[PDB]
This record gives C-alpha cells, sequence and structure tokens, in this order.
C-alpha cells in the first residue's frame, strides 16, 4: 500500500479508490478475498488524488473528450515542477490505472517538449 | 565575438579622452586614474598602460599614432612598436620633464611638435638619434595662471592657450620664420565671457608645406556664442579678428563641429549634390531636452575673404541617452569618421559622471532636412570600478551584479544591453563599515543582504543618486572556533518577498537561519544543521539557477568532502516554526578525493576539478555517472554554470586568461 523505501501513507480512503488498480489490488470485494512507484512519486500522486477527491472525469467514456482540450490549471502549475520526474509520474500513473493524471501529465510534459523547439524559444523567450 | 570592455573610470579632465583618426585606424584614447585606456581596432580591442600617477591629459597624433600622455610633472610618449600593422600596440618611448609645474593640458601637432602647457606653455620637438626620439624644448614662456586648456595647430598658426576661467585667448602664432629657438607673437583675442571649448579647424591636404591660409579658430564664449576666427599667413598679418559670429538659444547649450574632411570622406560627389553644402563645414548645435539644429557655414575657409554666415540644414531630435545624461558638462572629442565604415561619424561623449558614450551617428540622416528624430543608437559605453574587484556575487535571478573589494567600494551593476552586445551599468553603490566576506542580492536587485568580515550582518535598499540606504543591521558573536563559509537563500515553500530566510553555513553545519528583512528586523533561526560530513566542510558550492525562476523546490548547496562524497542538500524551511531542514536530494559518491573546484547547476548537473586542477570531471547528480571527462594543459581557475528555463545549461570553465565554454551534446544513436 505504501512504497518500501520509507514510503507511507493513509492506507485507504475515498481517495485511494481513485486509482483504478487500487479499485480491485486494494482489498476492493474484501468479502470475496504501489511496489514499483518511487516514494516521492507516490506522495505526488496522493496529492494529486487528494485535490480531486472532490471532481469527476469522464474516464475511457469521454469517446471526443480525455485529450483534444486544454488541462487544468492547477493541474498544469502542479505537475510543471519537474522534467525529470514527469515522466516517472506519468509512468506511476499509468501502473495504477489512473486515466485523468495520465492525460494531465501527458498534456504537461507534450507542451513543454513543444515550448522548447528553437522557434518557439525565440518566439516565447527573448521575443 | 561581441566582447564589451569596462576599462575604467574617466577622469574630469578637458583633455581626458581623445578620438584620433591615425592611418585610418580611428585610435581613442582616454584616462583612468592611474592607467591610460588605448582603443585601436573599431573599439573591439584594448590596450591599458599603467602608470603610478594621475593621468591628467591624453591626446594621440595623427600623422604617426604617438601617443602624449601627462601626469603630475612630466610627460610620457609612447609609440606604437611596429609602425604599421592590423593590431596595433604602444609601448613606452620617451619622458618629458620641465619644471615644477604638473601639465595641466597637453596636445599634439605636426613632426612631433607638443604644446605641453602647465603654468608655462612649453613647446617641444621628439624624433631624434636612430630612434631616441630624445625631444628638444625649442620654446618656453610663463602665463598668468595655469592653462586649463591648451590648442595646437600645423605649421605657422602655431598655438593658443586661455586658461581656467579666462576671457581672453592668447594667441601664440610661430613668430620666427627660422631656428630652432623660436619667439611666438601674441594676440589677446578678447571674448565677452570665459571661454568654454575652442578647436581649430582642420586641413591635413596641405602638408608637408604646411604653409596655408584660413587656419580659422572656433571658439565658445560663456555667452551662449559661438564664434569663428579668420586666419591667414600675410607675413603674420592675420588675424586676430571674429570672422562669423553664431548666438545660441536659451534652449541649447551644446555645440560640436563636423569638419569639411569628414563629410569629404564620407559623402560621394552625387550624394553631395543634396543638401549641397559640402563648400563648408557643419555645426551642432543641441540642448539637454535632446532637440538639436545642424547648419553649414558659408565660405567658412576660403582662402580669399568672404562673409561667412550660418545656413541652416535641419532640425533634428535624438533620445536622452543620443545626447546627455542630465550631466553638468560635457567634453566632446573631435567627431571622426569610424574608419572605413563611409556614412558613419564616430560622434563620443564625455559625461563627467564615469561614462563616455560612443554614438555612431549616420551622416546622411543627420543632414536630411526632410527627416524624423534622430537616428544615433548607444554604440559602446566606458566606465569601470573605482579601485578592483574581489570577488562578483551574482543574483541567482542572474539581472544583478554585486562587486566586492578588500576595501568598502562594494557596487550593484545591472547588465545594459547596447546596440553591441552587452554591458553592465553601475546603478548603486553599497558603502560598508569593512570588507564584505559574503553577500546575496534580492528583489532584482533593489534589496541587498551582506555579511562582513567583522560579522556583520546589513540588509541596504537600493530604490534609485547611486546612495545605497541601509535599513537593517545586525552582529554575530564570532566565537572564533567556527566560522561561515556561504551564505544561501533558503527559497520560502510560497514565493515571498517579505523577507529571505538567509542561511550562514558555519563551516561543519550550525545553519545560522536569519529571517531577515527590511521592514522588520533581522531575526535567528534555530533548526538546523545539516551534515557535516567528517565535521569540516571542504569546498562547499552554492547551486543557483540564472534565470527568472520561483520554484522553490530546488538543491541548494553542493557539499563534497575530501573523500569525494558530494550531497546535493535540498532546503525546506517553515516560517511559521522558525525553524528550517536540510535535506540530502543526492548524494553521488564522487571518484577524486581531493578536487581543486566544485560546482552544479539547477539542471542536476554537476562539475569538479581534480587535485592537479588540469583534469575536469562531468557528473550527473540524477544518475550519479560520471558523463565527461578532460585533460587540460592549464589548471581550472573556476567553473560556473548558468541555465534557462528551457535546460539550455552551459558551463564555462574559467583558466587563468581565457574561459572556454562546454555545452551538452546529444547521444547519437548511430555515431560516438
Amino acid at each position: 500500500l505504501v512504497s518500501g523505501e520509507g514510503e507511507r501513507f493513509t492506507v485507504d480512503k475515498k481517495i485511494a479508490e481513485r486509482s483504478l488498480l487500487l479499485k480491485n489490488y486494494l482489498n476492493d470485494m474484501h468479502d470475496s478475498n504501489v511496489p514499483n512507484v518511487r516514494s516521492s512519486v507516490l506522495q505526488k500522486v496522493i496529492e494529486w488524488a487528494e485535490h480531486h477527491r472532490d471532481s469527476n472525469f469522464p474516464d475511457e467514456d469521454d469517446d471526443d473528450s480525455r485529450k483534444s482540450a486544454p488541462v487544468d490549471s492547477w493541474d498544469r502549475e502542479f505537475l510543471k515542477v519537474d522534467q525529470e520526474m514527469l515522466y516517472e509520474i506519468i509512468l506511476a500513473a499509468n501502473y495504477l490505472n489512473i486515466k485523468p493524471l495520465l492525460d494531465a501529465g501527458c498534456k504537461v510534459v507534450a507542451e513543454m517538449i513543444r515550448g522548447r523547439s528553437p522557434e518557439e524559444i525565440r518566439r516565447t523567450f527573448n521575443i | 565575438m561581441s566582447l564589451n570592455f569596462l576599462p575604467g573610470r574617466p577622469n574630469a579632465t578637458p583633455q581626458t579622452a581623445c578620438q584620433a583618426t591615425w592611418q585610418n585606424h580611428t585610435i581613442f584614447a582616454y584616462c583612468s586614474g592611474n592607467n591610460l585606456i588605448i582603443l585601436t581596432n573599431k573599439f573591439t580591442r584594448l590596450q591599458t598602460i599603467y602608470t603610478q600617477s594621475d593621468c591628467t591629459a591624453v591626446d594621440i597624433n595623427s600623422q604617426n599614432g604617438f601617443i602624449a600622455l601627462s601626469f603630475h610633472n612630466r610627460v610620457l610618449i609612447y609609440k606604437p612598436i611596429h609602425q604599421i600593422m592590423q593590431n596595433p600596440k604602444w609601448t613606452q618611448c620617451c619622458q618629458l620633464f620641465h619644471d615644477d609645474t604638473p601639465v595641466n593640458c597637453l596636445r599634439w601637432s605636426s613632426d612631433n611638435e607638443l604644446a605641453i602647457g602647465s603654468d608655462f606653455l612649453s613647446f617641444w620637438k621628439i624624433k631624434d638619434n636612430f630612434g631616441v626620439y630624445q625631444p628638444i624644448l625649442q620654446w618656453n614662456q610663463k602665463q598668468p595662471k595655469p592653462v586649463y586648456n591648451v590648442i595646437i595647430s600645423q605649421d605657422s598658426q602655431l598655438i593658443v592657450s586661455i586658461g581656467k576661467y579666462d576671457c581672453n585667448a592668447k594667441l601664440w602664432k610661430r613668430v620666427s620664420i627660422v631656428g630652432e629657438q623660436a619667439i611666438f607673437n601674441l594676440t589677446m583675442l578678447p571674448h565677452p565671457k570665459p571661454i568654454t571649448a575652442m578647436r581649430w579647424k582642420k586641413e591635413p591636404d596641405q602638408v608637408s608645406k604646411n604653409n596655408t591660409a584660413s587656419h580659422a579658430l572656433y571658439t565658445l564664449c560663456e555667452d551662449k556664442v559661438l564664434r569663428i576666427w579668420s586666419c591667414f599667413e600675410m607675413e603674420k598679418n592675420h588675424t586676430v579678428q571674429i570672422w562669423g559670429e553664431v548666438p545660441l538659444s536659451p534652449t541649447q547649450k551644446f555645440c560640436v563641429i563636423i569638419d569639411n574632411w569628414i563629410i569629404r570622406q564620407t559623402l560621394s560627389v552625387k550624394d553631395s549634390e543634396i543638401f549641397d553644402i559640402s563648400d563648408s563645414d557643419i555645426v551642432i548645435l543641441g540642448s539637454m531636452t535632446g532637440e538639436m539644429e545642424v547648419l553649414a557655414l558659408n565660405n567658412l575657409s576660403q582662402d580669399p575673404p568672404k562673409p561667412m554666415t550660418k545656413k541652416t540644414i535641419s532640425h533634428k531630435k535624438v533620445k536622452k541617452a543620443t545626447m546627455l545624461n542630465d550631466t553638468r558638462y560635457l567634453y566632446l572629442p573631435e567627431i571622426q569618421p569610424y574608419d572605413n565604415v563611409k556614412g558613419k561619424l564616430s560622434f563620443l561623449v564625455h559625461d563627467l559622471q564615469g561614462v563616455i558614450r560612443h554614438l555612431l551617428i549616420d551622416i546622411l540622416q543627420l543632414i536630411n532636412n526632410k527627416t524624423e528624430d534622430l537616428s544615433a543608437a548607444l554604440e559602446h559605453k566606458f566606465t569601470g570600478h573605482n579601485k578592483s574587484v574581489q570577488k562578483l556575487v551574482r543574483s541567482s535571478d542572474g539581472e544583478a551584479l554585486l562587486t566586492t573589494s578588500r576595501f568598502s567600494e562594494n557596487g550593484v551593476w545591472y547588465p545594459q544591453k547596447l546596440n553591441h552586445g552587452v554591458s553592465l551599468r553601475l546603478q548603486n553603490t553599497i558603502q560598508t563599515e569593512s570588507p564584505i566576506k559574503f553577500a546575496v542580492v534580492h528583489e532584482l536587485g533593489k534589496q541587498v543582504i551582506c555579511l562582513l568580515e567583522n560579522g556583520a550582518l546589513q540588509a541596504w535598499e537600493c530604490p534609485t543618486q547611486k546612495q545605497s540606504y541601509l535599513r537593517v543591521e545586525t552582529r554575530l558573536k564570532e566565537e572564533k572556533k567556527i566560522h561561515p563559509i556561504v551564505m544561501l537563500n533558503t527559497p520560502e515553500p510560497k514565493h515571498s518577498h517579505e523577507r529571505h530566510f538567509t542561511a550562514l553555513i558555519f563551516s561543519d553545519g550550525s545553519i545560522k537561519a536569519f529571517e531577515v528583512s527590511l521592514t522588520r528586523g533581522i531575526f535567528e533561526v534555530k533548526s538546523d544543521s545539516l551534515d557535516i560530513d567528517g565535521d569540516d566542510i571542504y569546498k562547499i558550492s552554492i547551486i543557483d539557477p540564472v534565470h527568472q525562476t520561483f520554484v522553490s523546490n530546488r538543491p541548494l548547496i553542493s557539499l563534497i568532502t575530501k573523500k569525494g562524497l558530494t550531497r546535493t542538500y535540498k532546503a525546506i524551511v517553515n516560517y511559521n516554526d522558525r525553524h528550517v531542514q536540510w535535506i540530502k536530494a543526492c548524494e553521488i559518491n564522487t571518484g577524486i578525493m581531493n578536487c581543486t573546484c566544485i560546482r552544479g547547476s539547477s539542471t542536476g548537473k554537476l562539475c569538479i576539478v581534480n587535485s592537479t586542477g588540469k583534469v575536469m570531471s562531468l557528473w550527473d547528480l540524477n544518475r550519479g555517472v560520471l558523463e565527461y571527462e578532460e585533460t587540460f594543459h592549464n589548471p581550472i581557475e573556476d567553473i560556473d554554470w548558468t541555465s534557462t528555463e528551457y535546460g539550455q545549461s552551459i558551463v564555462s570553465i574559467g583558466f587563468t586568461g581565457y574561459a572556454l565554454l562546454y555545452t551538452q551534446l546529444r547521444y547519437d544513436y548511430t555515431n560516438n
């Protein structure tokens, strides 16, 4: 439920049910019956889940949605904190099968890389 | 490269700077304290000459490129070590000493002739033996008072002097036709007010005979009146009469002259047809407001007498930096063409506030009657630090610099973007009771915090005059067992400008986290001491971006120990708790035990010079892997890392006299 490298957190909550992996691996259906994620990025993911605890997403049933839309500004600033850690945050959101964080991370990193091209550098950095 | 110099603050002497067109190399020279500064090739190269005395005046020989430099009761003459070459260089060649009077003003003339006026207006020549250049005091005479300004023409017209606040210019013509000990004939040239400036007209084509008339003399009287005095040989019968008058309007405060020489060298025959003013020289009258009027004289140099008059050409107006920065006086060395760059005139300004300005006015635009505002653009600016720089401290936003010395002459500068690269611009001076051992700049330079070797932590506000108003101060106990080694501005978890929690690293641990602020006094914070890694910090180096990034999550100090156990430590602090915590963000164990230099970037890179100092090792902090290793024939004196919000990291490895710049190169899939 928490990374072994000194990682701990709330064992379960409405937030932890946000991860579709934990929808089955969090003792879900206990009557009928995390290792990989790095500690810091685990903290970051649970922070995002807690923040959006009071939100709703169309999940994979968004069809035309789930993409081709601007990302939430708070998510933009929250994820835009480290270039090297964003890829492993995307990987964590992938392993936990959490679609919204995956989509947000991909949007943010795509815009970072697009904005690092020399044309965009000159058009937005110095000009 | 676009390398801009700051050679040294110029003096306030009228002749403290002179531009000169020796062989069209357009030399420039000026005096700065105990130094002479000579800028040779389009001001892209510099030569400085050190003399143990304040330099009074400097002048340059147009004919042969010799420099005459006044100081104390003597003068020095320097000559191009090689008379012709693409990269000229000056070396000491001769000495001049006449009496015990400081040489207040000095100039140069044809064939090694000098008018070295101190209080007596000594006249000399130096060019003998097989290259001894032994001088000959061909004349000597006394004056009513020390010479504030002198001028010398070529040939018979000889010399003129004024003296400070003088209302009559002593013209001394070369009275004697022959003989080394020539006696000079006097004339008074009364003026209605003290002379503000003066200069001879130019006519180098008359050489080598030099026997020519119409040596007109320009002289500005204190009564806002420019005056042109006619001159002729006429068996020495001419002249002490004013040939033309030009009263400046009350708005006008400054005046300058562009000789027919420059116009003839710049404008082509087809272009000369309009406005068709090539028959005489040009005069530009400007005001502090920027507005200026340019006019052309009528037959100002005609050999037969002519009815000289002022004929207007254009009414221009350039920005503030194009005319004057609200200075008390301006000394404007002769405007000359910028070498072979046709159509450009190297206008210079001496602001008497530590700054010389080089403008490169475009003549065709200047005389354009149907023209808009002036197009002059700041090309170079020359200044310098007062005494010396012991260290340079950079604001992490990179927009402010603090120059610190062994003395209290500390300065706060800001980078300034010129038309030619970038140059620094002194904005404030941080007066201190004692040398600053460490410091950190904030608020885009408007607030400064410093720690003195005396142990006092002082906080200044620099909102504007150049005065820096000390707003807060406190002192330490100076236990003389542990000592500070760096000051880290631990960012607050949130962007906060009210207070700047500065951490003093007292060698092994003991982080004195003062909650320094200006609106409220300095404080103290207990938490916390980091792992000193052996009770002795070995060559800690700060980590800082050089761009306006507000991120608080960042490693601040890349500590290292003689065992090579480098460790980058993050900074976390709580304002409410009044305590700070040190977190080891990375602990890459380096393979080098003793390191000459260490530094790291915002992007998780790191650089270490070995103990020998001749090998540079570039390491990745996010992987602990040596990415690069190079061997240099010379020791690595320093290292410094830039960055940008786009990860454009660059590392400058500063060697003895030159600095290499290295940048990351993409890993090539199908190559080495």
